[PDB]
């Protein structure tokens, strides 16, 4: 079946075909064009006439021109021949060292897993930030969100997960970049060749890389995040392996589907979004889960636009997470790194029964310590420190170091500041904060809880301000 | 662009802009009495059941219900511009509203001859003195030597008077004078 | 449903016999105009982003195909368009002259002089909607792009091939930082050394008429208009002009990046560029978003400041810096505009409008102020004094007659006035290291605070008159080695006693 270009609006291509009329999410092929552009059918709007989303760059189209239909979905290569390669949206080579040679092409858009393939293990994985350790514990086999604005460190954290977790990992790994910076995606590939986990001279490779960045056009941007996830069901189905899958940035795959909506004729819901917003976003996280084969490990990464938690882009993507760690820039200004939000911050593994019940109340009197500092900060501000009560020089007191000691210097930061790189174990987080929540350390000032490792270096930096 | 010729009544819809289009073409070149007796033929030759059929049935194709209208539009009688026009309103997929478009060009060009007809509505048809004597007076009215049209009505609501219309005027002597008996209230 | 191409005029071509005297493939009508686009009638064989010509002289881009009409963007004013026009088509996608010989020139947006200098004399064209390279051919940054400004170039480092962000509220000194990187470049392109050279272009978008122009005697007053394009949109112009004019000064830019040379960009400025593009989306009836904005104002600053990148050995070795300009309204750093930018460009620097007010300038808020990947491309003389004033400057700001304050207190006054400059005073890189040298070696503790501005105008001014040729080896080996140094400690020491306080 050929057909006829009728209507180029931006990036959304009209077709007027004669004969097969190709159904919906089919691929098509444009004739006549240096590189390769392939369509991709969106509607039906009868009088034998489709309407598509291009993949590339819609400059130099003439109405009349032939594209060819395809037959099938989009299918991009899938094994164990990806692992150590680059892939764009529809799985060509992006990395100069020739074509990638597999046996089975798999589709894009695939139905998500049924209800009796749910696996409900719950176990813990422990990372060795002392934040999310304590307060919002990390569950393997689970979604994981990261918020926050514009400039708190959604990215330094990323890659401090990829440094600690997915280095000493036994099975596979699963990196998509979704409208991001294209020279971290450059360091990103040049740091993985360095510590060896890509080698491009045998065939032990452990992660592949899939790259669609914020150059690309907005019909490319929305369908990226479902091509590092196509790869990623391969290695757990048809395999049976414990994967990861790091994507980043996860709210481009939202607003490149506002700026398509648009010019498919809709009316458009609140703030400016698509109205079809929480329908292809359930349609799309519904197929990173556990099932009973294997174990897909996800750690996304989520913008707030505005600093607004109450925009619709960032708040219906809370009910498809285990884990939540809300980053701040209120935090970030007082030189608390990571700017973790600890009252914000949620887990769905803190159960007593699970992570235990010496683990469940120190943990919960962190939280109890913090919260009544936050109430008394509309006093303090106006008549001083000098009006409260000798109880309440207390909680104060204690609050402004347990607030300083949830700062950690990480290790991919060490070329800011110069400092080095602290891992701390599960079981001393736990001992850091008891010998602060019971009055143990009632003789050392703030500055000396800043930016340590495990509780021994608070005592050894006090010394020095003697 | 070129200039094009203004009708006596300029009529407005999806209807007037193809009753406007061609009487800009046929005014030019002097037919418009032929695509008058043309068009008064194509009304005839489309409600067939036939025909009637597969115009508006919308999965057939355009291309398709343009071949099976191109050759009848050629066999018969027509090849003036008149045959560009059905050409023109399959493509646009107009081809459902062309009695709207002939209907309204009967109007367009009885004005070049017509006076637009009055209304009498009283009662019971009268004898043929009365009927002559309003055929005789309004001939003076419109002094434009044009041979008026009428219509009667039958409307027994008004009680012993008539309202007449001249195009737009309408003259009134009926009903209404026994509402203007509000003068004995309102005062 | 009533067409746009349903009119009288265009049904009497049809209905009168299928006329032959109207080409409509390669030039059409024009059916309306006055909301900026035109709805051109014909034109079949029109490509998408394809410049057309109007029969007025005006050029227009060709946006958006229909099956009926064709919606042309109209560069320039809407009043010398009429309804009835005839249109040509030119046969390219929209593209502006580069190469070589517009150092010196003044061009507004598509290309042609307004400085009244005769023709460019130009041999190649480069589109303005080109990609930005993949992740292939870039490599990180490690030449460094030296600024003269002494809170700059020791605080917040920049490398050839690293955006720049320069955010501040109005009448701050925004511009005045751009203005001294382009004088400072005379040191460089003047030599012998083709691998330091680096070109300039500057950006002017939304401004004043009259600001431009005295900015291009500035340039020329201190010999800085030889290596130097400007391309101006300013206010009075129409909005597609204000929207293409960074794709045209970038595509100019990108002409020295893949020939193995360097360039240098500034967008001046971005704000009102976006405040252009809300214009023309909102006349063409889109769904407007966070005040009022489009959905794809993204697209719209990512896609431009991509190309700023550093090629590999293997493709010339050439680069491009970029260094916009973002205005914010009242010290607004949580808005939409400052965030899509923020979290785009590899750092920031921040102009406050309350150290403007009390006499600190350039007014550099130090605590804000960061650039990720810049800080390993600087030179080891820098790093090695510079390093340790980024520690004296953080102490100082904790403590905002007790022990262990008053020493830093003192110390963290003498660094703040240390960093004040002049302007249009771009100092040398090896100049600026003798005197950040005396403020952190612990020479000037002794002195007053109001009596430090005295002490740098009289040690440079002779140190670069009695120890030319010992300067020279800061500059020349790169680094300051244990000769230096020790010879460094009797400048300094036998200034002060000569130095009359
Ligand atoms: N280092 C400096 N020392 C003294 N004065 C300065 C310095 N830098 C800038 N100024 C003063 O600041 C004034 C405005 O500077 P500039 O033109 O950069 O502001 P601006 O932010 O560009 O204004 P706008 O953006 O509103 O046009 C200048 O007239 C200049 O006198
Ligand atoms: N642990 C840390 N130590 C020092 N600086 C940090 C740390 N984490 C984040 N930052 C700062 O926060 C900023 C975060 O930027 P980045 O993570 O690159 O992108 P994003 O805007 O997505 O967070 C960086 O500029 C970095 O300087
Ligand atoms: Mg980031
Ligand atoms: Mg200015």
């Amino acid at each position: 079946a050929t057909g006829r270009i009728v209507a180029v609006i931006g990036a959304v291509v009209d077709v007027q075909f004669d004969e097969g009329l190709p159904p919906i999410l089919n691929a098509l092929e444009v004739q006549g064009r240096e590189t390769r552009l392939v369509l991709e059918v969106a509607q039906h709007l009868g009088e034998s006439t489709v309407r598509t989303i291009a993949m590339d760059g819609t400059e130099g189209l003439v109405r009349g021109q032939k594209v060819l239909d395809s037959g099938a979905p989009i299918k991009i290569p899938v094994g164990p021949e990806t692992l150590g390669r680059i892939m764009n949206v529809i799985g060509e080579p992006i990395d100069e060292r020739g074509p990638i040679k597999t046996k089975q092409f798999a589709a894009i858009h695939a139905e998500a897993p049924e209800f009796m393939e749910m696996s409900v293990e719950q176990e813990i994985l422990v990372t060795g930030i002392k934040v999310v350790d304590l307060l919002a514990p990390y569950a393997k086999g689970g979604k994981i969100g990261l918020f926050g604005g514009a400039g708190v460190g959604k990215t330094v954290l990323i890659m401090e997960l990829i440094n600690n977790v997915a280095k000493a990992h036994g099975g596979y790994s699963v990196f998509a970049g979704v409208g991001e910076r294209t020279r971290e995606g450059n360091d990103l590939y040049h740091e993985m060749i360095e510590s060896g986990v890509i080698n491009l001279k045998d065939a032990t490779s452990k992660v592949a890389l899939v790259y669609g960045q914020m150059n690309e056009p907005p019909g490319a941007r929305a369908r990226v995040a479902l091509t590092g996830l196509t790869v990623a069901e391969y290695f757990r189905d048809q395999e049976g392996q414990d994967v990861l899958l790091f994507i980043d940035n996860i709210f481009r795959f939202t607003q490149a589907g506002s700026e398509v909506s648009a010019l498919l004729g809709r009316i458009p819901s609140a703030v400016g979004y698509q109205p079809t917003l929480a329908t292809d976003m359930g349609t799309m996280q519904e197929r990173i889960t556990t099932t009973k084969k294997g174990s897909i490990t996800s750690v996304q990464a989520i913008y707030v636009p505005a600093d607004d938690l109450t925009d619709p882009a960032p708040a219906t993507t809370f009910a498809h997470l285990d884990a939540t760690t809300v980053l701040s820039r209120a935090i970030a200004e007082l030189g608390i790194y990571p700017a973790v939000d600890p009252l914000d911050s949620t887990s769905r593994i803190m159960d007593p029964n699970i992570v235990g019940s010496e683990h469940y109340d120190v943990a919960r009197g962190v939280q109890k310590i913090l919260q009544d500092y936050k109430s008394l900060q509309d006093i303090i501000a106006i008549l001083g420190m000098d009006e409260l009560s000798e109880e309440d020089k207390l909680t104060v007191s204690r609050a402004r170091k347990i607030q300083r000691f949830l700062s950690q210097p990480f290790q991919v930061a060490e070329v800011f500041t110069g400092h080095l790189g602290k891992l701390v174990p599960l079981k001393e987080t736990i001992k850091g904060f008891q010998q602060i929540l019971a009055g143990e350390y009632d003789h050392l000032p703030e500055q000396a809880f800043y930016m340590v490792g495990p509780i021994e270096e608070a005592v050894a930096k006090a010394d020095k301000l003697a | 662009f070129a200039k094009l010729v203004r009708p006596p009544v300029q009529i407005y819809g999806i209807e007037g802009r193809y009753a406007t289009a061609l009487y800009s073409a046929a005014s030019k070149q002097n037919k418009l009495e032929q695509v008058e007796k043309e068009l008064l033929r194509v009304a005839q030759i489309l409600k067939e059941p036939k025909v009637a059929a597969s115009i508006m049935n919308p999965y057939v194709k355009r291309s398709v219900k343009v071949k099976s209208l191109s050759d009848m539009t050629a066999k018969e009688k027509f090849s003036p511009l008149t045959s560009n026009l059905i050409n023109l309103l399959a493509e646009n997929g107009r081809l459902s509203s062309t009695p709207g478009v002939i209907s309204a060009f009967s109007t367009m060009m009885s004005v070049h001859r017509g006076e637009v007809p009055c209304s009498v509505t009283t009662a019971s048809p009268l004898d043929e003195a009365t009927l002559t004597e309003l055929k005789t007076v309004l001939k003076s009215f419109l002094s434009k030597g044009q041979i008026l049209k009428l219509e009667v009505k039958v409307d027994p609501s008004i009680m012993g008077g008539m309202i007449v219309r001249i195009g737009e005027k309408y003259v009134d002597m009926s009903a209404k004078t026994k509402i203007q008996k509000l003068s004995r209230a309102m005062r | 449903k009533t067409g746009t191409a349903e009119v009288s005029s265009i049904l009497e071509e049809r209905i009168l016999g299928a006329d032959t005297s109207v080409d409509l493939e390669e030039t059409g009508r024009v059916l309306s105009i006055g909301d900026g686009i035109a709805r051109v009638h014909g034109l079949r064989n029109v490509q998408a982003e394809e410049m057309v010509e109007f029969s007025s002289g005006l050029k227009g881009m060709s946006l958006n195909l229909e099956p009926d009409n064709v919606g042309v963007v109209v560069f320039g004013n809407d009043k010398l368009i009429k309804e009835g026009d005839i249109v040509k088509r030119t046969g390219a996608i929209v593209d502006v002259p580069v190469g070589e010989e517009l150092l010196g020139r003044v061009v507004d947006a598509l290309g042609n002089a307004i400085d009244g200098k005769g023709p460019i004399g130009s041999k190649t064209r480069r589109r303005v909607g080109l990609k930005a390279p993949g992740i292939i051919p870039r490599i990180s940054v490690r030449e460094p792009m030296q600024t003269g400004i002494k809170a700059v170039d020791s605080l917040v480092p920049i490398g050839r091939g690293q955006r720049e962000l320069i955010i501040g509220d109005r009448q701050t000194g925004k511009t005045s930082i751009a203005i001294d990187t382009i004088i400072n470049q005379k040191r460089f392109n003047d030599g012998t050394d083709e691998k330091k050279k680096l070109y300039c272009i500057y950006v002017a978008i939304g401004q004043k008429r009259s600001t431009v122009a005295q900015l291009v005697k500035r340039l020329t007053d201190a010999d800085a208009m030889k290596y130097t394009i400007v391309v101006s949109a300013t206010a009075s112009d129409a909005a597609p002009l204000q929207y293409l004019a960074p794709y045209s000064g970038c595509s100019m830019g990108e002409y020295f990046r893949d020939n193995g040379k360097h360039a240098l960009i500034i967008y001046d400025d971005l704000s009102k560029q976006a405040v252009a593009y809300r214009q023309m989306s909102l006349l063409l009836r889109r769904p407007p978003g966070r005040e009022a904005y489009p959905g794809d104002v993204f697209y719209l600053h990512s896609r431009l400041l991509e190309r700023a990148a550093k090629m590999n050995d293997a493709f010339g070795g050439g680069s491009l810096t970029a260094l916009p300009v973002i205005e914010t309204q009242a010290g607004d750093v949580s808005a939409y505009i400052p965030t899509n930018v923020i979290s785009i460009t590899d750092g920031q620097i921040f102009l406050e409008t309350e150290l403007f007010y009390k006499g600190i300038r350039p007014a550099i808020n130090v605590g804000l102020s960061v650039s990720r990947v810049g800080s390993a491309a600087q030179t080891r003389a820098m790093k090695q004094v510079a390093g340790t004033m980024k520690l004296e400057l953080a102490q100082y700001r904790e403590v905002a007659l007790d022990a262990a304050t008053q020493q830093l207190l003192s110390r963290g006054v003498r660094l703040t006035e240390l960093l004040k400059q002049g302007q249009y005073a771009p100092m040398a890189i090896e100049e600026q290291v003798a005197v950040i040298y005396a403020g952190v070696r612990g020479y000037l503790d002794k002195l007053e605070p109001s009596k430090i501005t005295k002490f740098e105008n009289a040690f440079l001014s002779h140190v670069i008159s009695q120890h030319q040729a010992l300067l020279g080896k800061i500059r020349a080996d790169g680094k300051i080695s244990e000769e230096t140094d020790a010879k460094l400690k009797e400048i300094v020491t036998n200034f002060l006693a000569g130095f009359e306080a």
